[PDB]
DNA sequence: GGGGTTTTGGGG
DNA sequence: GGGTTTTGCGG
DNA sequence: GGGGTTTTGGGG
C-alpha cells in the first residue's frame, strides 16, 4: 500500500499512457497538502514528496476573489486544500524544470485551491523531489522502454544483419563505428519523440507573474 | 606552529590551537543558509581512539572537528575514512561531553588533507601518482606549508593509521545500523554494506545495491559528481540514511545533501572482513525474472575474469567518438554496459546459420545441414544512459564463427529447426534481454567498424 | 592582533 | 555541532 | 578597506 499520494497518483498515471480517467477514481478526492515553498517556485508536499502545482487563470482569479487578504506567493510554511484538479503528462525541457524527468513531466492542473490559514500539520520526514525518486525514474524509464520498443520494432524491418564477410576475414578491412548506428523511429530531429499518449494542454500560469499581480 | 594530542589539548586557553588526525567520519560539506557551509567530522589518534574497554565493548572513543566557512570550496570532502587532516587554529570547548574542536576557515583557520594510503581516492580514480608523502592531496586556502618537523609527525601518525585500522574496526558496531533493522529507526542512520552493485541509472545518477552483514538488499541512488570513487566490491560506510517508506518495490535508502559515502584504507579490517563475508546476492534479481514489470535492474551477463580490472565505455563512445578520439582510436577492445530494445533476426529459429568457412557465407538451416558449421549470427540493437534520449538505436553484434561469444546463451549453437531444446532456451532469453529492467554487461572487440561481444556469458 | 592587501593610517 | 541549500542531478 | 573579532585604535 502506497502511502505516498502524490507518487500513486503520478505513478498511475504514467502507467495508464497519461489518460487521467483511467487512474482510479478513489484518487480524484481533495489534496490537503504543506506548502514548502511559494517562490521563486511554488512546491508542496504530501508528507513525503514535494510537487509543483500549476494553476489556471481561474484558478488564481478564484482563490484571489474568495481570499482578498491573503497572497498566494507568501504561503510558504502555510497549508492548502485542492478540491478541484486534475493530471496531465506534458512534454519539456528536463534541463530547465527540475519538477521533471527524461523530458517528461506530470503535471497537477489546480483548479480550485483553498487556503487553510494557519494550520499546523503533523512534522514528517523531509519532502523530497518526486522526480528523483529511484522508482519514479524507473517508472518513468518503463514508460519510454516501452513507447522506444514499440517504435523501433516497427521502424526496423528486414533483418537488415551485418554481411558475416565483414567481420570475419577483415585483416584488410577498415570501418567506421557509426556504421552500427540506426535510427530508433521516424522522429525529426536528434531526440526520440515518438510516443502515444496524448500531450495535455491546459493554458496555464508562471509563478512569476502571479508575483506581479500581488506586489509589481 | 606547535601541535597538541587530541587529549592533550587545553580545554581552558579557549586560545588556537593545532593538530593532526586520522578521520574516521565526516559529513559532506553542507550548506546552511543564504552564506554558511559546514562540515562535521570525528578524528582520533594515538591518545584518543577507543572507550574504557573492560564494559565498553572495544567501541570507538573520539573528538569531533566542526569546520566553518563561507564556501563550499573551502571545506574538505572526505571520501575515505583512515586519512589524515591537520588543522590549524581551532579553539577547543565540551559540547554534551565531548571534546569538540571549532575551526572558522572563513577567518583564519586552515586544514590541509593527506594520504594515508600510497595515492589519495581522486588519485586512485586517475590512475595518478602522489607528488610525495609530505605532499597534502587537497587544502584549504590558496597555500598549505609543511615544515621539516611535521614530516616525522605525518609518517608516525599514518603507521599508527595502518596499526589502527587492522587491529580494530575503528567503525565499531555502535556507530550503524543492520539494514534489515532500517525501517524501526524514527530519523536517519547510518550503514557500512559492501556495494554488490553500480548501475548507472541516468546521466548523472547511479544506483548502488548494497548488502550488510545482516544479509539484508537495499538500493540508493549515488550522484556521479558527488560520489565518483563508489566501487562494485568495495564496503563503504554511509553517513545518515534514512529507510524510504513509499517504496513498495523494493528495498530504498534516501540520502540528504549532507549524507556521505566513505570508503575505508588499504589496512581497514572491518572492510578486509566484510568484502569476503558478504557475498553477491542474486534473489532480488531471479524474483524479478518472475514478475510481468521489475522496477529492480537486472544484469542479465557477465564479463571474464580477466576483463574485471577494465573501465567501462559508454555507447556516446563506441558510436560517436571512437573514430574521433585519440584514445579510443588507440583501443580495440572495450568493456560496456546497455539494454537490448530490439535483436534481430526477429525468427529466434534464424538465430544459428550454417557457415561455410571457406566462401565466408553463412545461410539459413531451414534446408538441412549442408551449409556447414553452425554458428550465431545474432545482432543486437542497443541503448544506454549516455544515449537515453537521442533518436538512436546501436548495433552490436554476436558472430561466433571465429569463437567470440560463443557461450555467451550457454547454449552451443545447433539447428533450431530441429533442436526444440536449444530453440526453447535461446527463446526464453530473448524474452529477457528485451524486457524492461535487464541490462548487459558485456566486452566487445572492435572489427571493421563494428563492435562483436566475447568473453560474456548470461547467468540466467 | 593580525591577513592580505595597499588601505600604507584608520571603520564598524 | 547528528545537519536541510539552489548550484533545484556535489552543495 | 573591510572580516572577523574584540584589538573597540592601530602593525607591518
Ligand atoms: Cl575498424
Ligand atoms: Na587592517
Ligand atoms: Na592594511
Ligand atoms: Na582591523
Ligand atoms: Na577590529
Amino acid at each position: 500500500q502506497q502511502q505516498s499520494a502524490f507518487k500513486q497518483l503520478y505513478t498511475e498515471l504514467f502507467n495508464n499512457e497519461g489518460d487521467f480517467s483511467k487512474v482510479s477514481s478513489n484518487l480524484k478526492k481533495p489534496l490537503k497538502c504543506y506548502v514548502k515553498e511559494s517562490y521563486p517556485h511554488f512546491l508542496v508536499t504530501d508528507g513525503y514528496f514535494f510537487v509543483a502545482p500549476y494553476f489556471t487563470k481561474e484558478a488564481v482569479n478564484e482563490f484571489h476573489a474568495k481570499f482578498p487578504n491573503v497572497n498566494i506567493v507568501d504561503l510558504t510554511d502555510k497549508v492548502i486544500v485542492i478540491n478541484n484538479w486534475s493530471l496531465e503528462l506534458r512534454r519539456v525541457n528536463s534541463a530547465e524544470v527540475f519538477t521533471s524527468y527524461a523530458n517528461l513531466e506530470a503535471r497537477l492542473i489546480v483548479h480550485s485551491f483553498k487556503p487553510n490559514l494557519q494550520e499546523r500539520l503533523n512534522p514528517t520526514r523531509y519532502p523530497v523531489n518526486l522526480f528523483r525518486d529511484d522508482e519514479f525514474k524507473t517508472t518513468i524509464q518503463h514508460f519510454r522502454h516501452t513507447a522506444l520498443q514499440a517504435a523501433i520494432n516497427k521502424t526496423v524491418k528486414g533483418d537488415n544483419l551485418v554481411d558475416i564477410s565483414k567481420v570475419a576475414d577483415a585483416a584488410g578491412k577498415k570501418g567506421k563505428v557509426d556504421a552500427g548506428i540506426v535510427k530508433a523511429s521516424a522522429s525529426k530531429g536528434d531526440e526520440f519523440s515518438d510516443f502515444s499518449f496524448k500531450e495535455g494542454n491546459t493554458a496555464t500560469l508562471k509563478i512569476a507573474d502571479i508575483f506581479v499581480q500581488e506586489k509589481g | 606552529y606547535e601541535y597538541v594530542e587530541l587529549a592533550k589539548a587545553s580545554l581552558t586557553s579557549a586560545q588556537p590551537q593545532h593538530f593532526y588526525a586520522v578521520v574516521i567520519d565526516a559529513t559532506f560539506p553542507y550548506k546552511t543558509n543564504q552564506e554558511r557551509y559546514i562540515c562535521s567530522l570525528k578524528i582520533v589518534d594515538p591518545t584518543l581512539y577507543l572507550k574504557q574497554q573492560k564494559g565498553a565493548g572495544d567501541a570507538s572513543d573520539y573528538a569531533t572537528l566542526v569546520l566553518y566557512a563561507k564556501r563550499f570550496e573551502d571545506l574538505p570532502i572526505i571520501h575515505r575514512a583512515g586519512d589524515i587532516i591537520r588543522v590549524h587554529r581551532a579553539t577547543l570547548r565540551l559540547y554534551n561531553g565531548q571534546r569538540q574542536f571549532n575551526a572558522n576557515v572563513f577567518y583564519s583557520s586552515s586544514w590541509a588533507l593527506f594520504s594515508t594510503d600510497k595515492r589519495s581516492v581522486t588519485q586512485e580514480i586517475n590512475n595518478q601518482d602522489a607528488v610525495s608523502d609530505t605532499t597534502p592531496f587537497s587544502f584549504s586556502s590558496k597555500h598549505a606549508t609543511i615544515e621539516k618537523n611535521e614530516i616525522s609527525i605525518l609518517q608516525n601518525l599514518r603507521k599508527w593509521a595502518n596499526q589502527y585500522f587492522s587491529s580494530y574496526s575503528v567503525i565499531s558496531s555502535d556507530m550503524y545500523t543492520a539494514l534489515n533493522k532500517a525501517q524501526a529507526q524514527k530519523g536517519d542512520f547510518d550503514v557500512v554494506a559492501k556495494i554488490l552493485q553500480v548501475h548507472e541509472l541516468d546521466e548523472y545518477t547511479n544506483e548502488l545495491k548494497l548488502k550488510d552483514a545482516s544479509g539484508q538488499v537495499f538500493y540508493t541512488l549515488s550522484l556521479k559528481l558527488k560520489f565518483p570513487h563508489v566501487r562494485t566490491g568495495e564496503v563503504v560506510r554511509i553517513r545518515s540514511a534514512t529507510y524510504d517508506e513509499t517504496s513498495t518495490q523494493k528495498k530504498v535508502l534516501i540520502l540528504s545533501h549532507y549524507s556521505n559515502i566513505i570508503t575505508f584504507i588499504q589496512s581497514s579490517k572491518l572492510a578486509k572482513e566484510l568484502r569476503a563475508k558478504i557475498q553477491d546476492d542474486h534473489s532480488v534479481e531471479v524474483a524479478s525474472l518472475k514478475k510481468n514489470v521489475s522496477l529492480n535492474a537486472v544484469v542479465l551477463t557477465e564479463v571474464d575474469k580477466k576483463h574485471a580490472a577494465l573501465p567501462s565505455t559508454s555507447l556516446q563512445d563506441l558510436f560517436h567518438h571512437a573514430d574521433s578520439d585519440k584514445e579510443l582510436q588507440a583501443q580495440d577492445t572495450f568493456r560496456t554496459q546497455f539494454y537490448v530494445t530490439k535483436i534481430e533476426p526477429s525468427d529466434v529459429k534464424e538465430w544459428v546459420k550454417g557457415y561455410d568457412r571457406k566462401t565466408k557465407k553463412s545461410s539459413s538451416l531451414k534446408g538441412a545441414s549442408g551449409k556447414g558449421d553452425n554458428i550465431f549470427q545474432v545482432q543486437f540493437l542497443v541503448k544506454d544512459a549516455s544515449t537515453q534520449l537521442n533518436n538512436n538505436t546501436y548495433r552490436v553484434l554476436l558472430y561466433t564463427q571465429d569463437g567470440l561469444g560463443a557461450n555467451f546463451f550457454n547454449v552451443k549453437a545447433d539447428n533450431l529447426h530441429k533442436n526444440a531444446d536449444a530453440r526453447k532456451k535461446l527463446e526464453d532469453s530473448a524474452e529477457l534481454l528485451t524486457k524492461f529492467n535487464s541490462y548487459v554487461d558485456a566486452v566487445v572487440e572492435r572489427r571493421n567498424g563494428f563492435y562483436l561481444i566475447k568473453d560474456t556469458k548470461l547467468i540466467y
